[PDB]
């Protein structure tokens, strides 16, 4: 009747316990938390031991310092998927945990990075932009973002002018920039890691690729750290409202788990989860039902707003903030409330310093 | 080198190990060793502990895995272990054998099995064999459907054959309230072939809905990948009779054969590493906290594991983890809810044992070669099949397509169109026209 | 790529079209010297024009 | 083109009704039955399309 938590600090575990206790007053279930470990194998062994010690209906996972999302929550999800025990992620947007083929019984509290592609659609309709180019990286995240953008564009019968890809970690992207320079398109959309984004920023503004026109659109990882340090003025980045916050995510996760447990308690034929990985090898026989109950659960009102789960177990109806870099600063110029984008009363600058939105399309008069 | 072979649950006996001793591997310079380990737990903690004990206590570098259950989490756990331990792991005959896409980077985990693209290519070859150029596509919101559709469309576009590809469906199936929507969009499948792609649980519901609509019958054929079939002996009382599926070779492939193949692959990779770039023939084992394993430089060894000949077998793998030249079989749902092997798929070939594809208005016709009446040409070298004014023509003695034509052929075509009947032309073997010899006819 | 001179009916039509709608041009000859048809490549069986 | 009988007395061949009904390619159908049988036939035809 208890739930498991894997946080990154003792304070986080105490906060989770306090939140679960508070939600209890609104059964005798009590919380259980385990800290992270440097070794992935050690983390898997610890999670297995915790599961064996007491039956767990749901497991929450967080991100410690030096996240390395590619392998931080992966062991927990892999261990929990054997018995089909739902696992909720607190701060993870790698987009690899969305496919049910690999990660089974997984839920998200924050939208993945790929969903940012949707954010680059209202700006495509409110600014009258039709010719764009993509600098997506060559990896799962970049492929997912490109696929989502192409699917969104195909609805209106207008796809990207040219989609280019670059191997991750490359130190020479001059060829791609030169190829994309003569394309009669001024809107540039980038989707890469911090180091890759910083590398692309260098050797790009060198060939007058910044200034007049040349609207730049990026996500959230691009404007951060080294990439942000080298980011040119007029960059239109996206920021998550409550992505950094952890206590709020814990509170909403606890509330949703409690609501799902209360809803499931009414139903009959509720088989108890196995009391130990060793010996037990059959499926829970109720994991799919608990996952279905957890999904499609319209939470009344959480600290981070309305809680909705997508068909892939991802966060639904999120809120983004549009940031425009200017004078080595960052200011908010609009808010995307999941379905639409509303600008604020602040002026929007452009890479060329103009006060009017560039057309973003330069037709060529020299024909071959 | 020491390769550990792990068997879980019911398996063979130590006799298989004998095949690992009296073989070309022993005579090779690799001089490998085998330490068979049998387990009956099949749990993540148990598997991890066994792997760690084998790696630490014993000096080994390669692992061959073979389970008995159908749990797919075993493959993911093996991939995770390989990524962490930085040691090659081969999964065969079980959950580890199930093909999983999007493997973790720097993970040297391989398994026996085909990909979605290979199954789509096999389906297209089967369709082209019997001249089924009109079909549709039905899929659901399941991972891999995009790759399936893209492969089908790419194959159709880059070909000189005349395909149809009338309609393609999505079948959300996620909204419970939209139950009638599935039936509404299912009334557009006039094409004979369907080529469904979905999970077994969704497959049963889709089949029931189609039967309610009336898409299951003598005039409609369904082809599905191995995912829909699942367990061969677990027909859910709803699959229409005559369903065609593509599966991996599970009958003419023994567990000892797979173990020998894995041992040979590992030994050949080790020998190739020793011969070329002999700086480090085989890195030593390790333990927990493998961060100091960068000295091993397994990247060089990884490129060698994707090239194995084995006395003319081409056991090379792919950069993803699936073998490039697998063995595939075509199964058909018999009348008494059974699956029978109809044909096998070689590297680039097809050995279907049915030349007519047996199931009222369908009769056979015999023709003879004549100068102005029945001219027997050959298939078109450009597209591989005949074209306008020509019809398929069998040739007994096993057969060979000829695509006959001529005046009598045109008359037969017009007569068939007028009377609305189907046929299958074939040439005669003995006797030209017919004469009573010893009271018996011929030709 | 020898820079030869060319003229004729098509050149006159192109000049008139360029004069009508303001745009410059850069004429060059085809490499294989063929109008174009769909053919098959020996490797990869990639059907393409020429 | 063709004529049908649609013997509704034997419901065991109900699956056949949707089968033989998916053959009338002609626009005009000229149905003839009772009101209840007419409603049943119309529902089956709508399901078939
Ligand atoms: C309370 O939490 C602790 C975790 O330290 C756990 O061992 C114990 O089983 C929990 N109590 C109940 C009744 O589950
Ligand atoms: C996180 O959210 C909580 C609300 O529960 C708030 O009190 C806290 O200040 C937030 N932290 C940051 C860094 O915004
Ligand atoms: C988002 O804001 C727009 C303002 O134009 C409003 O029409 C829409 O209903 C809002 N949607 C949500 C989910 O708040
Ligand atoms: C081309 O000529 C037109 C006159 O019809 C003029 O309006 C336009 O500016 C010219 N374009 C140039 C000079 O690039």
């Amino acid at each position: 009747v208890n739930i498991g938590a894997v946080l990154s600090t003792r304070k986080h575990e105490q906060m989770f316990r306090e939140a679960v206790n508070q939600a209890n007053k609104r059964i005798q279930l009590n919380a259980t938390s385990v800290t992270h470990k440097p070794n992935a194998i050690q983390m898997a062994l610890s999670v297995c031991e915790d599961l064996i010690s007491s039956q767990v209906y749901a497991i929450l996972v967080s991100h410690p310092p030096t996240p390395n999302d590619h392998f931080t929550p992966t062991p927990v999800s892999y261990t929990a998927g054997f018995y089909r025990i739902p696992v909720l992620g607190l701060t993870t947007r790698m987009s690899i945990y969305s496919d049910k083929s690999i990660h089974l019984s997984f839920l998200r509290t924050v939208p993945p990075y790929s969903h940012q592609s949707s954010v680059w659609f209202e700006m495509m309709r409110v600014y009258s932009w039709n010719h764009i180019i993509l600098l997506v990286s060559d990896d799962h995240e970049g492929r997912a973002a490109q696929k989502r953008l192409e699917t969104l564009l195909e609805e209106r019968e207008s796809k990207a002018e040219k989609v280019l890809q670059f191997d991750p970690g490359t130190k020479n992207v001059t060829a791609l920039l030169m190829e994309a320079k003569e394309l009669e398109a001024r809107v540039i959309i980038l989707s890469a890691s911090e180091d890759d984004a910083a590398t692309v920023y260098r050797a790009a503004a060198m060939l007058n690729m910044t200034g007049s026109g040349y609207v730049w659109l990026v996500g959230e990882r691009e404007i951060s750290g080294n990439a942000l340090r080298y980011a040119p003025d007029g960059i239109l980045g996206l920021q998550l409202i409550n992505g950094k916050n952890e206590s709020a995510h814990i509170s909403d996760a606890v509330g949703v788990v409690a609501q799902a447990v209360h809803e499931l308690l009414e139903k009959e034929n509720i088989t108890d989860p196995p009391r130990g990985c060793v010996g037990n090898t059959n499926i829970w026989k109720t994991g799919p039902l608990f996952k279905r109950v957890l999904m499609s659960s319209k939470y009344a009102d959480g600290v981070t707003g309305r809680v909705e789960f997508n068909e892939d177990g991802d966060r639904k109806f999120a809120n983004y903030s549009i940031m425009n870099l200017q004078n080595r600063k960052l200011v908010q110029v609009g808010i995307y409330n999941g379905t639409h984008v509303i600008p604020n009363d602040r002026k929007i600058i452009w890479p060329g310093g103009e006060t009017e939105k560039p057309r973003g399309y330069q037709m060529s008069t020299r024909l071959k | 080198i020491g390769i550990a072979v792990i068997l879980v649950g019911t398996s063979d006996e130590v006799a298989i190990k004998d095949a690992h001793e009296k073989d070309d591997f022993h005579h090779l310079s690799v001089v490998p060793r085998v330490e068979l380990v049998a387990m009956n737990e099949t749990d993540p903690k148990s598997i991890i502990t066994r792997i760690c004990d084998l790696m630490s206590d014993r000096k080994i570098q390669g692992v061959v895995f073979a389970d008995d259950t159908d749990q797919e989490a075993i493959a993911q756990i093996l991939d995770f272990i390989s990524a962490q331990t930085l040691t090659p792991i081969l999964g065969i005959h079980g959950g580890s054998s199930m093909i999983m896409a999007d493997k973790d980077e720097s993970s040297m985990f391989f398994q026996f099995g085909p990909s979605i693209e290979q199954q789509a290519s096999v389906m297209l070859n089967i369709m082209e064999e019997y001249d089924w150029y009109i079909f549709s596509i039905v899929t659901t919101y399941f991972p891999g459907y995009q790759d399936f559709v893209n492969k089908i469309r790419s194959t159709i576009e880059n070909s000189f054959v005349g395909w149809e590809l009338e309609e393609v469906l999505l079948l959300d199936m996620s909204l419970d309230d939209g139950d009638s929507k599935i039936q509404n969009q299912l009334k557009k499948l006039q094409s004979p072939i369907i080529l469904l792609y979905c999970t077994k649980e969704e497959a049963t519901y889709i089949f029931e809905v189609a039967n309610s609509v009336g898409l299951t019958g003598y005039g409609y054929t369904w082809i599905v990948p191995s995912l829909v079939a699942g367990d061969t002996d677990t027909v859910p009382a709803e699959f229409p009779t005559g369903l065609i599926s593509v599966s991996y070779d599970e009958w003419d492939y023994g567990l000892p054969a797979r173990v020998r193949d894995g041992i040979a692959i590992i030994t050949t990779a080790a020998s190739d590493m020793l011969s070329e770039h002999s700086f480090i023939p085989e890195p030593k084992s390790s333990c927990y906290n493998t961060h100091e394993k960068r000295i091993y430089q397994s990247n060089m060894l990884n490129r060698y594991l994707i090239n194995v000949t084995f006395e003319g077998r081409n056991l090379s793998f792919s950069e993803d983890g699936y073998q490039m030249h697998p063995k595939l079989v075509i199964i058909l749902l018999n009348k008494e809810r059974k699956w029978e092997r109809v044909g096998k798929w070689k590297d680039k070939s097809l050995q279907m044992k049915y030349y007519v594809w047996p199931r009222d208005d369908h009769l056979s016709i015999v023709t003879l070669e004549e100068a102005p009446f029945v001219i027997v040409e050959s298939v078109d070298p450009l597209s591989g099949t005949c074209m306008r004014n020509t019809v398929p023509c069998q040739k007994r003695i096993g057969y060979i397509k000829k695509c006959c034509k001529g005046f009598c052929i045109d008359i037969l075509k017009k007569i068939s169109k007028s009377v609305k009947f189907t046929y299958d032309l074939y040439l005669v073997t003995n006797g030209k026209h017919g004469k009573k010899i010893n009271g018996t006819w011929n030709g | 790529t020898v820079p030869q001179c060319c003229y004729g009916f098509c050149i006159d039509l192109l000049i008139k079209l360029a004069r009508t709608m303001n745009f410059t041009y850069e004429v060059h000859l085809v490499a294989d010297g063929k109008f174009g048809t769909q053919e098959r490549v020996n490797n990869s069986n990639k059907k393409e024009w020429n």
